[PDB]
């Protein structure tokens, strides 16, 4: 119990001890009408990345395996480089660019060919 | 053989502004109310730099301010249908009033001030006079970030608001800040731990503000000893209008200040303090509400002083005020039956500098958003990126 | 051995106060959503439970939203701040003649109107309490039947019971998204249109035993009501420019329904002792009359003719006053204009509200009555749907 | 209907779960708005602790979190065929948060991560 | 053995209207900045069939025009005082007593209105109340780009030549439509969609002559109009705090008209005959807002003849229109609304392309005269290529694979 | 081919683009109001049509198998003649009277009847 945040600090590996701390506290007449438009955009902020978790081959929380392969470009460095010696806030730094080629590789990666053999599978 | 996968609430944060909601334990009811206990988490290992000078809170603490107080005259009941004699701070004035019916009128005895007399309003704007069942009790706001964002404290003793803060924490609401509209003195406000300390947007700037923060708190009371009466004259239909420190502790509080000025002018110069040059009423005086009559008070006799290296004061009133520099809107305040007496706390300074080792030091005013820096220098608010893909060797089971 | 099992969906339950929302019929009623051509009611069997029709919020929203909801109709109409002006009248009606603001600053206007006793008063009535707005004369106020229904994640409890005073344990209960829809008639003393009693007669009462509290009866047989405005009005509309222009001048039902009122009242009062009825000990307008709104025009009687009793038609005495501050609101301050033509008005009385001594009076004051007059069946609850409950069930990993 | 078995038993209650989740989901008209913007958040908190619970789109769902005792032992025909559910709420009341707290980490936590390790070999 | 199966995202969708929001290059402070690039998708092999006619993104948009104009006249000073008896003489110079700062007093004051803003006993005081318009705002036309929310979009009929109803085969679909000038210019279009291949007509009826007749240019016509006096204004102090503001032929040029209006007496065709002559007229009468060319033209009104153009047979086989101020209007047809406009320090010269043109006819050779009314058909000229519709991306179908058990 | 690219072809090339108009399905003072309610209009649009896919065995995007029989009442057709000589608009349209005895079908009849299956088959 180290809180929302809480492992921000640290590394990698250990933060993702406490991933179900920040993604549970993820949704958490004039002059009231500026707290509305906090709650819809509280609403619209979280189906956005659950879309995405969702085109993604996701959906279930917290984490996920894949079958798109990391090439090399991306980061070139042995896991022990990336989980025990560099925190979150550090790593989404140096994929940055990257990232948004990995979301769409994601997609097409695995669930567009992935979904559409096992409707031919799931036939027999 | 290494593969990507996706991990979800991963702790990755980034400087956002956006709006905030508010948090209250009558502008304040319709507040969403505070949770009877807070939760606040440490970020161990955790280094954010804090920005006070672009901090977007302020400025929608102060806009948001500006656009609530208009609202408090809206249901309230217009004066636009509005020969004195006597030095004396009042005017004992008479006019010709409209009754309920257009036809007839009436005489009336009112005393207003020298300052809000023609009443000036009309020069400038019109005038509606305050609803008098609302209050202008200041109350503790807190300010707080919706969901999928978060606030982040800078908890340290000692900060200028700029910088690295080596402990950091986070919290979805704002601790319970002041409202106090105050001048020069800020009163209320947040009590610095240990050693005070010293905020300007530029330090070699003499024109940027000075804001100061005390440690030790100085009290302070005001009093308005009249027992006044009021007459609702009917001016109808309907509508209808009200008519008529120590000095042991200050040099304590100064002393402090010198070694907290410390060595941003140099050990050797010298610190004078001297009045206000001058400007507009509102900065000149401790201006100020208390007990919903409007204080307005001269501060020369906090600071007149030279200081080497090694006490009441006046008040006068004004009925009517356009405060923020807001011109078309003006407030009369109804006046309030009995005397007024006030207790507060003066916690901290706002001050100007002059353009050897003479360094003068003149009471705040300009802007009333340093004042709320006074308070939202230990927040900034970021928002949450949860989404996350690494490596990990581990496939998906087809 | 056992292991817990997330079910969704469960049927749970908690009181809960909400926002509700508006509809209107088939179709302040501009953005109200229409009705289900037909409406679904699903009874809950085996299933108990307890009302308290007293306290209710669905009253207390309903009331807080018909006086906010009327304020808008005096917005977009014309406001008559020149209409406070030294009146020199002749003679229940009265001929007054007044000198006028015109669509210039400068020129007057004489004009004579007609106006009744009660909305003048001697010069030592609005003036003297409140500024006033007349109402627009394109809107309508037939009053039309709402229906109050809870949004999702809530449901709305009804009492499918025959006879109820509201409280206690009910043991037929059903559920609706929406409340039938209801009339918000504005009535005084007297309810019109109101909710028929099923069987028997029945009488309620926040305390039967504190005579301060009031005592709501509702009908099993309704009382028919003919009431008229019989002379034919011609309305001239003077030109307070610009733009802005003012407009400018049976009792064989009734002892059959008492007779079965006395005998369910009796048995709370017993049977050996007898009730007397008499007329309004007094107060406002409000209670002293039976004032309702009738074809557009505001319409009053003293019912004294009706409550005088120890235990062909009788008319009663009927009065206009053609501006009205209900709902005690002070500030705001409405005008009819009156309508061309003679108004005949009929409809049937469905209940009373009767106030008691230190004998029964007829009743007035505050109008939440009303509304629970038809809110007695209803309460709010909140639904829980989320349960965890052991099984047999293992999940693989 | 709509909350049929709020009186009956709750095995006979599970039957029809798939009727209450159905349906589970200028001013004056701004009080309909706040109703239906406060219908969503009422929904997905209830869907949030089904996704972090590893359930997401099942009305029914099994778990291996051992039913501890201390929380309403009772013979099993006893809760599901001598109980109604708004009976069963109350007794569990005590518990209900413990349940929600061990749902989330006592496997799921060390049940999505013994996956992800045994999804490496 | 075949089973269904739920399929998300197919293109499946169905006309519909619903709220639509508004986007703004890069009132107009509440709309989101346009995309610096808009993206366009082409719907190869589909035919969607259009009615201008009966559009609900019209009549949206033209509520919204009035509505928002409305909000724009809200924290700007009421005239109510401005109700005076004037005594005037020949533009008039109006002498009239007014109310001051404080209640008591009176002030003498004279100004300069026009023709049409008073009547011998100011015109709106019969009429409607005043409020004048606020200095600070600006009636600038910028592109307004209409936009569909989420589950909607809108289809757009890319062929160079459409009537605006009938079968498209070139659809495409985007979020925002494009910069749509919210100009209110009567009679003659003014900075509009100029028609990429040659001149439409449109009509609501061809056959009947009471439905108003568009046309499209596809050579913009040059047009300039001033406003040549050097005006001064003296702001009077009808306090508190508020203040009024106290106090023209326009040029088109004729080579290009006569070459413009023979390509419109061609682009008629068939629709009245190859072999019949075609007449212009001028207007017939009817209020002061259809007589006229009438449009805003830096702030002021003109109110310009188009008789000059408009006069000429046309067998088988520098012109200048003048204009006198309006002064105050009630535009949208608005009574109990009323707004003054405030005179500019000043000269004003400004030009605009023609790009169209509002036409009615009278039944029987046929005759045209200058169109005017609703200001519906000014923007039915830009969203003729425009529906919006539903998406609905359920899809079920069969197929053969089954799930586990 | 981007958003609705496919809705000319036919249903079996249509499915291979799923993934770009479902991405584009949530897309990311008065006056201002105006686009406020459509952003909620766009939640309530499209958890509509999420929560049936949540009470069917979907869920998982874009593609979904089911144990729901497709009766021949029903659009009884040649596979060949439904995904290689037929659109989406075609298909809805002829469908159109059994769609919604479909939607009520595959709540009860698979998931309903599937996962208390599943609560029964997973005693042991
Ligand atoms: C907080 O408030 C303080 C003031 O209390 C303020 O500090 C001032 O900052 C400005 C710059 O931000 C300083 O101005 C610059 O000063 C340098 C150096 O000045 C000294 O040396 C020269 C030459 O000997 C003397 O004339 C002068 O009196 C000083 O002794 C100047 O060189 C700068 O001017 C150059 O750059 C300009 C760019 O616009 C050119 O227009 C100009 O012609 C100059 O160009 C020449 O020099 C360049 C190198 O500087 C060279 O690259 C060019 O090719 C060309 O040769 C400039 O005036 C000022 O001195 C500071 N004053 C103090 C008291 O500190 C802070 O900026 C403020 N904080 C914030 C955050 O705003
Ligand atoms: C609905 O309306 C009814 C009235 O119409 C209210 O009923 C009254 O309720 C109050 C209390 O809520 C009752 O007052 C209490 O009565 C007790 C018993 O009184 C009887 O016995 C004594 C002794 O023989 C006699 O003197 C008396 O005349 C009665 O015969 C008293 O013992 C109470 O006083 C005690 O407590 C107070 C506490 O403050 C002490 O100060 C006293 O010294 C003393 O110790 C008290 O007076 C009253 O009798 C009820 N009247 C009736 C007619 O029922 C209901 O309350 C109301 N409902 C609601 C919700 O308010
Ligand atoms: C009590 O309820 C009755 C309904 O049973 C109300 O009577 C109804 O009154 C309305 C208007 O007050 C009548 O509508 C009007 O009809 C006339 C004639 O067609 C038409 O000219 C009007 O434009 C309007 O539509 C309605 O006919 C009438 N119904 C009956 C059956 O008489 C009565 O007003 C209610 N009483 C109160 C105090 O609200
Ligand atoms: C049709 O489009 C023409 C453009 O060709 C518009 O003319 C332009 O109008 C704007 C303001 O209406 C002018 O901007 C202003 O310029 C003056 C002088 O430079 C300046 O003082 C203002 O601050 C503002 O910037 C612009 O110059 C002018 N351009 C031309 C070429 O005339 C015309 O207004 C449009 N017509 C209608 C009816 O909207
Ligand atoms: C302001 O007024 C308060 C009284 O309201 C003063 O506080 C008193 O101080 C004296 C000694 O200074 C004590 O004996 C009293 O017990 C205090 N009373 C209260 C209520 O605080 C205070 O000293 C005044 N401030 C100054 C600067 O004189
Ligand atoms: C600062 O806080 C003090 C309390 O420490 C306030 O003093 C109170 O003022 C209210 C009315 O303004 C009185 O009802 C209380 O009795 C006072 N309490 C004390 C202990 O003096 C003071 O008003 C605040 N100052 C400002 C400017 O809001
Ligand atoms: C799909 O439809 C085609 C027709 O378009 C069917 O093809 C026919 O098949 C029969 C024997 O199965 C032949 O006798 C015909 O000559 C074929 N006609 C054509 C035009 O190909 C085909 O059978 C259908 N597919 C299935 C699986 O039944
Ligand atoms: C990823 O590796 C592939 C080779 O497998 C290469 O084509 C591609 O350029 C790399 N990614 C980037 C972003 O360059
Ligand atoms: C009341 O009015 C009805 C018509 O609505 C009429 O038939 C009846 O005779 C009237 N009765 C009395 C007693 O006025
Ligand atoms: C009450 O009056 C209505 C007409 O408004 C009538 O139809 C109805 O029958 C009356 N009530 C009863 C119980 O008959
Ligand atoms: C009329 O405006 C045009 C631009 O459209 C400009 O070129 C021309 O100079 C203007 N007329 C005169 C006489 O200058
Ligand atoms: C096939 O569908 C029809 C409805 O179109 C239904 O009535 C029938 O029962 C279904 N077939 C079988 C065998 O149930």
């Amino acid at each position: 119990f180290l809180g929302f945040l809480g492992a921000a600090g640290s590394t990698m590996g250990a933060a993702s001890m406490t991933l179900t701390v920040q993604a549970r506290n993820l949704l958490s007449t004039v002059w009231g009408i500026k707290q509305l438009q906090a709650r819809v955009l509280a609403v619209e902020r979280y189906l956005r990345d659950q879309q995405l978790l969702g085109i993604w081959g996701c959906s279930g929380k917290l984490i996920c395996c894949t079958n798109v392969p990391w090439n090399s470009s991306w980061s070139n460095r042995n896991l022990s480089e990336i989980w025990d010696n560099m925190t979150w806030l550090q790593w989404d730094k140096e994929i940055s660019n990257y990232t948004q080629i990995i979301y769409g590789l994601l997609e097409e990666s695995q669930n567009q060919q992935e979904k559409n053999e096992q409707d031919l599978l799931a036939l027999d | 053989n290494l593969w990507v996968t996706v991990y979800y609430g991963v702790p990755v944060w980034k400087d956002a502004e956006t709006t905030l909601f508010c948090a209250s334990d009558w502008a304040t009811h319709a507040c969403v109310p505070t949770d009877p206990n807070p939760q606040e988490i440490h970020l161990e290992n955790v280094t954010e730099e804090f920005n006070m000078w672009k901090n977007n809170m302020v400025e929608q603490m102060h806009t948001d301010i500006i656009s609530l107080w208009d609202q408090s005259l809206k249901p309230c009941v217009k004066l636009t249908p509005l020969q004195c004699t006597n030095r004396g701070e009042l005017k004992n004035c008479s006019f010709n009033m409209t009754t309920e019916l257009r036809d007839k009128k009436q005489k009336v005895y009112s005393l207003f001030y020298r300052l809000d007399v023609r009443l000036i309003n009309c020069n400038t704007s019109a005038i509606t006079q305050a609803c008098p069942k609302v209050s202008f009790e200041p109350i503790p706001i807190h300010y707080c970030a919706p969901a999928g964002f978060a606030i982040l404290k800078c908890k340290d003793k000692k900060f200028n608001g700029t910088g690295p803060c080596p402990s950091v924490s986070t919290v979805q609401c704002t601790h319970g800040i002041k409202p106090v509209v105050s001048t020069q003195l800020l009163l209320n406000g947040s009590l610095a731990e240990e050693e005070v300390m010293i905020r300007s947007e530029n330090i070699t700037n003499n024109a940027k503000n000075i804001l100061v923060q005390f440690n030790t708190p100085v009290q302070i009371n005001c009093t308005r000893p009249n027992n006044n009466t009021r007459k609702s004259i009917r001016i109808g239909p309907g509508q209808a209008f009200y008519a008529t420190v120590s000095k042991a502790t200050w040099n304590e509080t100064l002393g402090k200040v010198v070694k907290q000025l410390r060595k941003h002018f140099g050990n050797n110069t010298i610190i004078r303090f001297a009045n206000s040059s001058g400007g507009d009423l509102e900065v000149t005086t401790h201006s100020f509400n208390c007990g919903g009559e409007f204080f307005y008070c001269n501060t020369s006799g906090l600071f007149n002083s030279t200081w080497i290296s090694n006490i009441t004061l006046p008040c006068r009133i004004k009925q009517i005020i356009n405060m923020w520099q807001r011109i078309g809107q003006a407030m009369y305040a109804p006046p309030i039956q009995g005397v007024i007496r006030c207790v507060s706390n003066i916690t901290g300074l706002i001050l100007t500098r002059d353009g050897s080792t003479t360094e003068t030091f003149r009471p705040g005013g300009g802007d009333m958003r340093d004042n709320w820096r006074s308070e939202l220098y230990k927040y900034k608010v970021v928002k949450i990126e949860p989404l996350g893909v690494a490596p990990t060797r581990c496939k998906r089971r087809v």
